[PDB]
């Protein structure tokens, strides 16, 4: 049900983390 | 210039920087490269004048 439109994802977040990433998860 | 808070810098087609953030205060600075111009010189014949 994700509505149409346009819109432009703004950074605001940087982590030098360097985690290996191949999966992931929703906290609900 | 309507900066975004994450934008250190803006530029033109070229790449040339035509803006950017300072690193000690938090303004944007619009960049205009130095006035330039050919040279041109109007003289008559050095047989007539100097
Ligand atoms: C990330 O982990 C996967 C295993 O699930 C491995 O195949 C991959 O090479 C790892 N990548 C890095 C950059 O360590
Ligand atoms: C630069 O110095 C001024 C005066 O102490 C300070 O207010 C400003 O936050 C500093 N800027 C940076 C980027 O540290
Ligand atoms: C410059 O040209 C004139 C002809 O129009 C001539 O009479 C004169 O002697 C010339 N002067 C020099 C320095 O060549």
């Amino acid at each position: 049900d994700l509505p149409q439109g346009f819109s432009a994802l703004e950074p605001l977040v940087d982590l030098p983390i360097g985690i290996n990433i191949t999966r992931f998860q929703t906290l609900l | 210039k309507k900066f975004l808070p994450f934008q250190q810098f803006g530029r033109d087609i070229a790449d040339t920087t035509d803006a950017v953030r300072d690193p000690q205060t938090l303004e944007i600075l619009d960049i205009t490269p130095c006035s330039f111009g050919g040279v041109s010189v109007i003289t008559p014949g050095t047989n007539t004048s100097n």
